[PDB]
């Protein structure tokens, strides 16, 4: 028993009791665990042992106390998971794993970067983001090994340590794997009764956003414990917040006699997957109840549509039903899977052509950053490896493995294809199966798989002219397949004809919004960039909190709300009237910029849902099959 | 030729940038005499008198000089445009597409080279440019001017050699 320990126990247990937030979170964790257990004894899930703590509210309560576990945390972190320990057993003793530490909060100089890490911050509780590299396969460790005599019939085991879990270094004593007891009588293993606690190292380099352009980037490991292994895949940004240990004696013995030096990595106490633009993250944000009143109060509008589709790109003039349809896009209609196996399509995917400087890559700059897993690619620098996946070899397996292209990492997303018009045609023949079976074939050499590509899809096409024109017919003038064609739910021709009054509007929108400021900015100062990173959980400019346009924060809630909570389903009243309509469509004599196929009624389909998912209805009505009509009918005519 | 037909590339290239120049070999003798006179005074040595005596004179600055101030217009100052010059930006730049317009319809055909709503922000951002220039927080309708000034040298006058956007 030491002293100090003992005081920085106390001082913690002082520290928890002050904040009832902690306690009442073991609380929950623990009733959580053992509502489950009475479920599996009665008739599952179980949450792990470790508890978020603010760095903040601790340097609000103890200052000495926080820069201790920032500093020096091998002294100071085992006695806060001691206490915390002994609370979680003090509150457990009406109804055995050790509890563990996650740390958030400012970190202020401990906020670092691969390349930035140095040795002056070892043995310290860093705050290191940067993009996954790296992920080894997840190993068990043996921790308690339990084997059985049968000459006595007794149960005897051993327990296994090593540098990487404890913070303070002890004395390493390698105790051999037991095979025969004092007596020498024979031990048999009994695998089930010996205790493995998975293990995970992964690595993570500085991002390429702030990563230096010119020369090479710089990457550390991190050792990832039971309940923080498989928290992260290779391409995702995150921050690891852990301790930069060092281990073993770096050449100075005898028997080691290089200069590696001493080996460094992170030993992680928390794990952040970050979202970040165009990657494999998915946008997750906290829904508070207010918010889901707000939304609530949003669903009984009639006019609910059109506030919606107006308040996403304010700054563009017009396009207003192809706001429409990116807001249908962006509730992503309901997909069918049937008992035999059968899938069908749920995602719409939008094509826009037509002449330049019309506001198209905007609108692909404003899905990109406005959708949770939107994803950007342009026509000839992604390639057919690039798009859907390609295959490597593993160094320590010595096998194959895969790539994700970028269609496969927008799974349950949005892809932003800009350029669509100057692919090769072995990405339009890949993309083919995309856009309408929904996944990835791979048969190469020994590699045979299915990949999941379920995507919405947006692009960004160009006439070979240059310019659109009225009289010609529309396949000349897209000069695109017609399968390719069909694949896309709705196709939007944009003209940039000249009119006066219109273009006074344009540009007086222009200036308009060239006459803004930011909020807290002078006159005559710059804006600033900060690069956007947000965890990912689980012309009016005064648009602010629903008063007569959405704002862009508040209309993702709606859109992420409406995407888990509702999922409406068909009812005879808009049936018939897709019906008529796909029907009429069929055998009307007007010529349609896009054919007409039996994938039309789907688009119907997909609209309809979509537009019952922005009313938050559980069933699909009469007029939602009326505007899914009357959209399509806009794009084809 | 078109101006677009002179170009090995597509006319939408064009319409990316935001401001065009065509150079021109003029071919007149009393403007080949100057240039191989400023030419001769370059190799001779001359030049580099003159210039270091201009530097001298404060009429014109040092080229590390530039780059710090360049460097610190860049970092301080970022302007922003009055209410009173948009309208004379909107309707300078509504009538040229007027005037495009009735070009289009009596000739029937479109222009090779076009004017859109992105050479609208390249006039705004060359005024916001030459309000910069000064370390004005706005600008005026002297900044707005001169823009156009600079527009009507570089596109329209390229426009103009289309012989679809002239008539
Ligand atoms: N309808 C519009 N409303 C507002 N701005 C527009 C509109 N159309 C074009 N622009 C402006 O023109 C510029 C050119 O970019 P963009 O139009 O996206 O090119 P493209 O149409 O070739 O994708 C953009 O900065 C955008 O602000
Ligand atoms: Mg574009």
């Amino acid at each position: 028993p030491d002293a100090v320990f003992g005081d920085r126990v106390r001082r913690f247990q002082e520290f928890l009791d002050t904040f009832t937030s902690y306690r009442d979170s073991v609380r929950s964790i623990q009733v959580y665990n053992s509502n489950n257990a009475a479920n599996y004894n009665d008739d599952l899930n179980i949450l792990p042992h470790r508890i978020i703590i603010s760095l903040d509210d601790l340097r609000e309560f103890d200052r000495s106390f926080w820069s201790g576990i920032l500093v020096e945390p091998a002294y100071f972190i085992p006695p806060a998971e001691k206490a915390l320990t002994d609370l979680a057993d003090s509150m457990d003793d009406v109804p055995r794993h050790p509890w563990k530490l996650s740390f958030k909060g400012s970190f202020g100089a401990h906020a670092l970067s691969p390349r930035t890490l140095t040795a002056q911050h070892l043995n310290k509780l860093v705050s290191v983001e940067g993009i996954v590299t790296k992920t080894s396969l997840v190993r068990p460790k043996l921790i308690r090994s339990v084997h059985y005599a049968a000459k006595t019939g007794r149960f005897h085991y051993r327990d296994y340590t090593d540098a990487t879990t404890t913070l303070t270094t002890r004395i390493p004593t390698p105790a051999i794997y037991p095979t025969e007891d004092t007596e020498g009588n024979k031990l048999t293993t009994e695998y089930g009764y010996s205790t493995f606690i998975d293990h995970q190292r992964i690595t993570v380099q500085e991002m390429p956003e702030m990563a230096p352009a010119g020369q090479l980037p710089r990457s550390i490991d991190v050792i990832l414990d039971d309940d923080l292994v498989d928290k992260t895949k290779p391409g995702d940004r995150v921050n690891v917040v852990g301790v930069f240990k060092s281990l073993g004696a770096g050449g100075m013995n005898q028997s080691n006699s290089t200069l590696i030096g001493f080996k460094t990595l992170i030993l992680g106490n928390t794990v952040y997957p970050l979202h970040a633009r165009s990657t494999g993250v998915a946008a997750r944000q906290m829904l508070t109840d207010f918010d889901i009143r707000n939304i609530n109060k949003l669903s009984k509008k009639k006019d609910i549509f059109d506030i919606l589709s107006q308040s996403l790109a304010p700054s563009i003039y017009g396009h207003d039903h192809i706001k429409k349809a990116i807001l249908l896009m962006l509730m992503g209609g309901v997909e069918k899977n049937l008992e035999n196996g059968s899938h069908l399509r749920g995602d719409i995917n939008i094509l826009m052509v037509g002449d330049p400087s019309t506001a198209k890559s905007q609108l692909l700059r404003f899905v990109l950053n406005t959708a949770s897993l939107a994803i950007a690619t342009t026509g000839r620098g992604s390639s057919g490896v690039g798009l859907t996946a390609a295959v490597t070899t593993d160094r320590e397996t010595g096998e194959r493995r895969l790539e994700a292209g970028a269609m496969v990492l927008a799974d349950r997303g949005v892809v932003c294809i800009d350029e669509f018009d100057k692919m090769t045609d072995v990405d339009r023949v890949a993309i083919h199966e995309v856009m309408e079976q929904q996944t990835v074939t791979i048969a190469k050499a020994g590699i045979h798989t299915t990949l999941n590509a379920r995507c919405s899809v947006i692009a960004a096409a160009n006439p070979v002219f240059g310019q659109y024109d009225v009289n010609r017919d529309p396949h000349q003038n897209i000069a695109l397949p017609d399968s390719l064609l069909s694949r896309f739910d709705l196709l939007f021709v944009v003209t940039d004809d000249i009119n006066e009054i219109r273009d006074r509007s344009i540009s007086e929108h222009v200036l308009r919004t060239h006459r803004y400021l930011p909020p807290g900015y002078l006159e005559g100062e710059p804006v600033r960039e900060r690069l956007n990173l947000s965890l990912a959980v689980g012309g009016n400019y005064n648009g602010t909190e629903i008063p007569k346009l959405v704002t862009i924060p508040f209309l993702r809630k709606y859109v992420q709300y409406a995407k888990e909570r509702v999922i409406p389903q068909l009812t005879q009243e808009a049936i018939n009237v897709i019906v008529k309509n796909y029907t009429d469509l069929r055998n009307d004599d007007n010529t349609k910029k896009s054919p007409i196929t039996a994938r039309t009624l789907e688009t119907l389909i997909r609209l309809a849902t979509a537009h019952a998912k922005v009313r938050l209805s559980k069933t699909v009505n009469k007029v939602d099959a009326k505007v899914a009509a009357n959209l399509l009918r806009f794009a084809l005519l | 030729k078109s101006p677009g037909d002179n170009i090995d590339f597509q006319t939408t290239i064009l319409s990316r940038f935001d401001m065009i120049f065509i150079v021109k070999d003029d071919h007149n003798e009393e403007r080949d005499i100057s240039i191989a006179n400023h030419v001769i005074n370059i190799h001779t040595g001359n030049a580099n008198a003159m210039q270091n005596q201009q530097e001298e004179n404060g009429s014109e600055i040092s080229i590390e000089k530039m780059k710090r101030y360049i460097t610190y217009c860049r970092l301080k100052c970022a302007p922003r445009l009055s209410p009173q010059a948009a309208e004379k930006l909107s309707s300078n730049f509504v009538t040229i597409r007027k005037q495009l317009l009735i070009n289009e319809l009596e000739s029937t055909e479109r222009s090779s080279i076009p004017i859109t709503i992105r050479q609208l922000e390249a006039i705004i951002r060359i005024t916001e440019s030459l309000a910069k220039l000064e370390l004005s927080p706005i600008a005026q309708e002297r900044h707005v001017d001169e823009a156009i000034r600079l527009f009507q040298a570089s596109t329209m006058d390229a426009a103009s050699q289309d012989p679809i956007g002239g008539l």
